[PDB]
């Protein structure tokens, strides 16, 4: 409030806070429907209740007309007094509406009703405030819209009237102020106006409100469908193709005219109209662009390139006109006019550039516009009328048929059919009970297209993919508790049990088994959660052995093996085991007949057939005890001697050393052959250097420190052992000069006691603003006479304590979900360096444990159950990021190690931070090259693995890799749906997978906003908690006036010091939120934030036993935490918003400060909800005849939906959240 | 020269939009009528309509204009050059006529073809059907149309153009054929007479969905050691 102005009701703040705790008491004393009564009785029996109730008559309204004014002043931030009056009347209307049904309507009103109204109608009031703060002019026109709009106050109708005022302003001011600004204004109003139009926002609205909502929806349709024109076409057609710019401005208004009478695009009438305007503009401008109108050349029937205006005046492309340019005849197919053979054809570039340039640009803008129209047509809750969908899906063909990329034109045709999923997904977004007929018609006319090839297993695996995506992102991942029923409901669709109904059944069974798979494959040791995962498991049990179809179990085995690996599935079925239920195989007897060797895949097989032969030769030499053949096998093969040594060492590990793993000591390598092989390492001249020879001899006789008597309990020290032995070979036999730091991290890791380990957190305040400045007595001041807020120093914003640490800086791997890096490195390369350092330290923690104990700076007890469980997490993250199966991820690790090895072409100490950075960026140039070669090298690996003698007999080794029809004479093969391609396992799509595609398909210059969102998405979902830790950080400051001695230091005692349990329960629910946000973000604060925190502070997790000096946002000591956390959250939010102040390109400063902060100004986006289904939806799949479906994410559309739903604009500045005692 | 003709042409010139160069056309009409010139040239004058034409003209050159309909054609006319117009239909064709070039138009149907027609160019049009070809016709151009079928060809026909159409079957080609333009259609087979054309004849059937039996037969015939037929391009 300004100067000389007072509260409308005396002591207005204490009354509000007293009522807002009586309300909290009434919350837990009763249930949801008990509040409206119990709150009134509680405030009626209180002494203030009789203090006010004695007052009677019109004085009542006086007080009320004052109170609900000040309430707004104490809850919102009214820019002007007119907005205050509007909010006053809106809240008064809400209060009267609540009092309408109160068992005492309009008898006497009371103060609690205002709080009840605000609490119930909070979203609508705050959306009204947002509308009147996006553009203030709305209120001005709304000022006379009380005589103009007769306002009878019985329900909250003011928001809809404001929406109409705003939308009429939009209609009457189209394109006026530099249409870019009009575009940004409509995009800023997109959220509030859609919420007003949204049905689940005006639940209790009346007849007048429903009518005005209808009308505002009607205008918003045309404003927003036109809006996108203005975006793709006008704004952009001509940034590039200019002549058209003003030309396009001609038709935009016409577009509104076409939608002026009716704007319900999901209807026959209006839709057949937009289509028409658009076609017309296209044609008209094509004509203008050229003297005669531009059309593709005859024979090519493609476009036009390097043409010439012949006497025929037909720009025909050269190399297509080669039929006449090679046979030496001089007519074009269109005209057939011929001047004699003497003239020489050439190229007219000025015309050529125009034709080619116009074609590409015209086709792009129009496609974007059409796509955006189908997605305002396919919006609300029901599919468009039959004619609309019929015209849409019938538009995919040319009658080169069906090569149309969902365009209303007829000029662009790609090639032989390319069936896409653009139309199927927007049609399948609804339930599979109203779009069944449409899809069955679509596929039935799809197979009649051009005699579709008989090999139809890559088309059904497109429809099944699209059905699975829709099921999984429509109702499978939206709920929070309904899963408890969904897991039962799917169980029902296991008791009772190619067209679209059958395809939907197949896809739903595939997803049911997919969920049963990761219910069936979770680490044992926490056995619990019996009801759900056992009733569902028994339902799957009866389904599988009741249907009698042995394909579902094949899919189960495939999914299990792609989730955990081959060895887990193999060990899941061994006769008589107690953990064994032999469900998913129908092959147990056949595998049990071949039980001598359960099966072990030589994952070192990514070397060629050379290692394949060497391992066989070594095994033969060992089993016959005559190893002289090795001495010629080394001569038989031909590679550089370093690779010879590496292959030999790996052969000893794979055939000799690994045998010291079987608990059955009888199968251990008998000393008879061990003596001979040790001797022949002695006479081996390839292993001439001492260290390699010693390592080989240690490997043979089982004296390598890594393979010690006690490894980890299970095959977690089995794959990691393989990777570590491969690293041993590459470091011992490798000759590259940048492998030395990894060598010294192993092999006496005591020299590497003062070195910066690669891929470790750095002090971000060292390389490089709005951040806090330090006063002379070390206090972080506000944004930057002016003096420091605390200690009052003569400084103010209006040294080189680099927090970097050496060694293994990060701590407990159990809290680790997404990799975040720096130094401009891809996360894939960054992890595969953080996995080769842990693969060069785990082996290092075998010669001297204590030396590494001095390297892991958060000291541990055993650096061998630490690093192995760290590498397990690294592999789990790598699997999610790449999307491959577990075995293929171990394979890609091995392939990266090979690339390091087969590379025969800056410090050896890693003493300085910049030197570690240089080593990172120089090894990234060798790891990356054959990391993009995973679409061809991995199939080669899989072939060589499921081709070798060792496993090309195991039943399960053929189900996973080969085709089960060959060896199982029990699979039902009668239909196309029973081919071993439909039941294969696809790659699950996750947010981390998209973070790899975005940075592979270059996204640091093509989708900057999506990249800045994904690469910081791990700790960005915590920004939505800001309006909660900015509430208890301001409810304490108010409570804690200047006492200058806060002696107590236990949050538990504070939580127990409050009486009236409900209030301490609320404080508990808020403190838990703060503690969860701190514990899940503390590690990044100490090396990423700007408020220098003491290094001990972000070391251990916090809980309800720490000091109470944490919560208070003090500028020194224990209170520096609750300031650093809020500052980091604000920094993340404003960094994203600034990244949005990009391509939108126009400055926009809403600039809410950190005391008005509410739920609206923060990026509020739970990951399973909007984020996951949105990414699943935009994943589109294209199948070309004779080619498998290709996953294709649309990055631009994902970015646009991200920025137009969460990141529109809402900036923030830190100026409070402080002990203003 | 004629008073009624000059009055009509003056009214037509005075009844023209600013975009049309009706003064030049008016003067040229006066010159042609006064001297009884055989050729009337009104091409590239941005004319939208035409007045009564001189009756003695034998060649009408009205290409590259904005004409949508044509007036009555003089009976002594022989050659028409009306390409690159907005014509939707054509009037009755004179019997003495021999030549049409009505390409790049918006016509949907053609009138009766004269008995003395020699060359036909109606390419880049909206024709859904063709009239019966005159026996003396030598060249027909129907490229870029919507034709579902083509009438039987005369025995004196030498050149054929039908690319970018919807024709399903080809009638037997006369031996006088020396150049067949047949790409971009829905043809599944070719008539056997295409193998009996002259060795120097040119045929291209690229983009046609020819069946397997068809391409096997064509490969057997054309690659034979004694093959003497025309060169057929499939690409």
């Amino acid at each position: 409030l300004s100067e000389n102005a007072s509260n409308n009701v005396p002591f207005s703040w204490k009354i509000k806070d007293y009522l807002e705790e009586l309300w909290v008491q009434a919350q837990y004393i009763t249930d949801a429907e008990g509040l409206p009564k119990k709150f009134v009785d509680i405030f009626q029996q209180t002494p203030l209740g009789r203090f006010l109730a004695q007052l009677h008559g019109e004085p009542q309204q006086e007080l009320l007309q004052c109170y609900l004014k000040d309430f707004i002043l104490l809850t919102m931030r009214v820019s002007t007094e007119e907005e205050l009056k509007f909010l006053q009347m809106a809240l008064w209307s809400c209060t009267r509406k609540l009092k309408a049904a109160s068992e005492a309507p309009e008898e006497e009103v009371s103060l609690p009703w205002v709080h009840l109204a605000y609490q119930r109608f909070r979203s609508r009031l705050q959306n009204f405030s947002r509308i009147l703060t996006i553009y203030p002019q709305v209120l001005h026109s709304l000022m006379e819209a009380r005589w103009n709009h007769e306002l009878a106050g019985c329900e909250m109708t003011l928001d809809a009237f404001a929406a109409m005022a705003c939308t009429e302003m939009l209609t009457r001011n189209t394109l006026k102020p530099s249409p870019q600004a009009w575009l940004q204004l409509v995009k800023n109003l997109s959220m509030p106006l859609e919420l007003i139009c949204s049905d689940e926002h005006m639940q209790g609205s009346g007849s007048l409100a429903q009518a005005v909502i209808r009308e505002v929806r009607a205008q918003w349709s045309r404003i927003f469908s036109t809006a996108l024109f203005v975006e793709h076409v006008l704004l952009g057609t001509e940034s590039r193709v200019p002549e058209l710019q003003g030309l396009v401005t001609e038709h935009v208004f016409l577009l509104d005219k076409c939608l002026r009478e009716n704007s319900d695009v999901k209807t026959h009438g209006p839709f057949e109209a937009v289509m028409r305007t658009l076609c017309e503009c296209k044609e008209t401008a094509s004509k203008t662009l050229s003297r005669f109108g531009i059309q593709p050349c005859s024979i090519c029937l493609g476009d036009a390139k390097d043409p010439v205006c012949l006497p025929c005046d037909h720009v025909h492309c050269l190399r297509c006109l080669r039929a006449w340019f090679a046979s030496e005849q001089m007519i074009c197919p269109y005209c057939l006019t011929a001047l004699p053979d003497e003239f020489s054809p050439a190229v007219s570039q000025a015309h050529r550039e125009a034709i080619e340039k116009h074609a590409r640009f015209r086709q792009m803008c129009n496609s974007f516009f059409v796509d955006l129209v189908s997605t305002i047509c396919f919006k609300d809750n029901a599919p468009p009328e039959k004619e609309v969908i019929e015209s849409l899906l019938s538009l995919l063909f040319v009658q080169c048929e069906h090569t149309k990329s969902l365009s209303p034109f007829n000029d662009v045709v790609d090639k032989t059919p390319v069936i896409r999923s653009v139309i199927l997904k927007l049609l399948l977004k609804y339930s599979f009970h109203d779009v069944k007929d449409y899809i069955q018609e679509y596929l039935t006319l799809l197979k009649k297209k051009a005699f579709i090839t008989e090999d139809k297993t890559e088309l059904y695996m497109l429809f099944i993919n699209c059905l699975e995506d829709s099921i999984l992102e429509k109702t499978s991942a939206y709920s929070r508790n309904d899963e408890l029923n969904h897991l039962e409901e799917e169980g029902r669709f296991l008791k009772a049990y190619a067209s679209v109904e059958y395809l939907q059944e197949v896809a739903r069974i595939r997803l049911c088994l997919d969920r049963a798979a990761d219910f069936l494959s979770e680490p044992e040791g926490g056995p619990e959660m019996a009801k759900e995962k056992q009733c569902y498991l028994q339902q799957v049990k009866q389904f599988c052995i009741r249907v009698e179809n042995d394909w579902h179990r094949v899919y189960l085995v495939r999914k299990l093996s792609s989730q955990r690996g081959m060895e887990f599935v193999q060990g899941l079925s061994k006769p008589g085991r107690p953990h064994q239920w032999v469900f998913p195989k129908d092959v147990v007897k056949q595998q049990g007949l071949r039980q001598d060797h359960p099966g072990q895949m030589d994952r070192y097989l990514v070397y060629g057939d050379e290692y394949k032969a060497l391992r066989d030769a070594v095994a033969k030499a060992v089993l016959e005890c005559k190893p002289l053949g090795i001495k010629t096998a080394l001569k038989a093969c031909k590679t550089p001697q370093s690779q010879q040594s590496a292959y030999f060492l790996l052969t000893l590990f794979r055939e000799v050393a690994i045998l010291y793993r079987s608990h059955n000591a009888s199968l251990h390598p008998t000393p008879e052959q061990c003596e001979a092989v040790s001797k022949f390492i002695g006479e081996c001249k390839i292993l001439s250097p001492p260290d390699i020879s010693r390592f080989a001899t240690s490997l043979v006789d089982n004296s390598v420190p890594l393979l010690r008597a006690g490894p980890s309990d299970s095959n977690l020290d089995g794959t990691v052992t393989e990777m570590a032995i491969h690293a041993a070979a590459v470091l011992l036999c490798g000759q590259n000069e940048l492998l030395e730091p990894l060598k010294n991290l192993a092999f006496s890791p005591a020299t590497m006691a003062h070195a910066f380990l690669p891929t470790m957190p750095e002090d971000l305040l060292a390389q490089a603003r709005v951040h806090w400045y330090t006063c002379p007595n070390g206090h972080p001041c506000s944004v930057g006479q002016s003096i420091c807020i605390d200690c009052h120093a003569p400084i103010g914003g209006i040294d080189k304590a680099d927090r970097t640490q050496t060694g293994h800086v990060l701590g407990n791997p159990q809290r680790r979900d997404v990799v975040t890096c720096d130094r401009g490195l891809p996360p894939v390369v960054f992890l595969l360096i953080r996995l080769l350092t842990h693969l060069a330290l785990l082996l290092g923690a075998s010669q001297s444990s204590q030396a590494l104990i001095n390297i892991i700076k958060p000291p541990v007890r055993d650096p061998k159950g630490f690093l192995q469980q760290h590498i397990l997490k690294d592999l789990e993250q790598l699997a999610k990021m790449l999307g491959h199966s577990a075995d293929e991820t171990i394979g890609v690790v091995h392939l990266v190690l090979r690339r390091l090895l087969q590379e025969q072409h800056f410090d050896t100490e890693l003493s300085t931070k910049e030197m570690r950075n240089n080593w990172e960026k120089e090894i990234a140039a060798v790891i990356s090259p054959e990391l993009e070669h995973l679409d061809k090298t991995l199939p080669t690996m899989n072939n060589l693995i499921s081709q070798d003698k060792r496993i090309s007999s195991n039943p399960v080794a053929k189900i996973i890799y080969g085709d089960p029809v060959t060896f199982l004479p029990h699979l039902p093969r009668k239909s196309v749906v029973h081919c071993s391609k439909i039941w294969s396992c696809r790659k699950r799509i996750t947010v981390e997978y998209l973070q790899h595609i975005v940075e592979q398909k270059n996204g640091k210059e093509r989708v900057p906003i999506l990249w800045h969102f994904l690469q910081k998405e791990a700790e960005l979902r915590l920004v939505k908690f800001l309006p909660e830790i900015l509430a208890l950080q301001r409810d304490l400051v108010k409570q804690f006036q200047n006492v200058q001695q806060v002696e107590y230091s236990s949050i538990r005692g504070f939580l127990s010091k409050h009486s009236s349990d409900g209030l301490r329960q609320l404080l508990h629910n808020r403190i838990t939120v703060f503690l969860s946000t701190w514990n899940k973000l503390r590690r990044s604060l100490e090396t990423n934030g700007e408020i220098n925190l003491p290094k001990d502070y972000c070391s251990t997790d916090l809980d309800l036993d720490t000091e109470f000096e944490i919560l208070l946002p003090r500028r020194r000591g224990l209170g520096l935490c609750a300031t650093a956390l809020v500052s980091y959250l604000i920094r993340l939010h404003n960094e994203i918003v600034y990244a949005v102040e990009k391509l939108s390109k126009e400055n926009n400063s809403y600039s809410v400060d950190a005391a008005e902060v509410t739920e609206l100004h923060v990026i509020s986006y739970e990951v399973e909800r909007d984020l996951t289904p949105l990414i699943l939806s935009n994943c589109q799949y294209q199948v070309e005849e004779g080619r498998e479906t290709v996953q294709e994410f649309d990055l631009e559309k994902i970015q646009r939906q991200i920025v137009s739903r969460f990141l529109q604009g809402k900036p923030r500045l830190s100026l409070k959240g402080i002990p203003t005692l | 020269m004629n008073e009624f003709y000059l009055k009509t042409w003056s009214e037509w010139e005075k009844n023209g939009t600013p975009g049309e160069q009706r003064n030049i056309a008016f003067n040229r009409l006066k010159i042609c009528l006064q001297n009884q010139e055989a050729e009337l040239n009104l091409s590239e004058l941005d004319l939208k309509t035409l007045p009564d034409l001189p009756p003695q003209i034998t060649t009408l050159e009205i290409r590259k204009n904005l004409l949508t309909h044509l007036p009555d054609l003089p009976p002594m006319l022989k050659v028409i050059h009306a390409q690159f117009n907005q014509l939707e239909s054509l009037p009755a064709l004179p019997e003495t006529l021999e030549e049409l070039n009505a390409g790049d138009n918006k016509i949907k149907e053609l009138p009766f073809l004269p008995e003395n027609l020699t060359h036909l160019r109606v390419h880049n049009n909206r024709l859904h059907i063709l009239p019966l070809l005159p026996p003396e016709l030598k060249l027909l151009v129907v490229s870029g149309n919507r034709l579902d079928s083509i009438p039987p060809f005369p025995d004196k026909l030498e050149g054929l153009a039908l690319a970018n159409n919807f024709i399903e079957q080809l009638p037997e080609l006369p031996f006088s054929m020396n150049r067949a333009v047949l790409m971009n259609n829905n043809l599944t087979t070719l008539p056997e007479s295409v193998l009996r054309l002259a060795q120097n004849a040119f045929v291209n059937v690229a983009g046609n969905p020819l069946s397997g039996h068809t391409m096997r037969t064509l490969q057997q015939i054309t690659t034979g050691p004694d093959y003497s037929g025309p060169r057929i391009f499939f690409s």
